[PDB]
């Protein structure tokens, strides 16, 4: 025969970073010309 | 006596693509008591 009673406290922090990035295949530019 | 004529066609693909990356840094604690009884 055997009882135990276990106790216990969990710490934890985290910290992420992201980037991202979007195209549009129809209209991926504009462009603009000098004329004379 | 007025037609039209066709030289060629271009087709414009209007589609959307995204791209995406990240990072993840973390740190865990933990403190376990046990009083065994026998």
């Amino acid at each position: 025969h055997t009882t135990d009673n276990s106790t216990a406290v969990q710490d934890s922090n985290g910290e992420s970073w992201n980037t991202g990035l979007s195209i549009n295949k129809g209209e991926s530019a504009y462009i603009n010309a000098n004329v004379r | 006596i007025v037609g039209v004529g066709m030289e060629k066609l271009i087709i414009s693909t209007n589609e959307h693509a995204s791209t995406d990356q990240g990072k993840t840094v973390s740190r865990a604690t933990t403190n376990s008591k046990t009083e065994s009884n026998t």
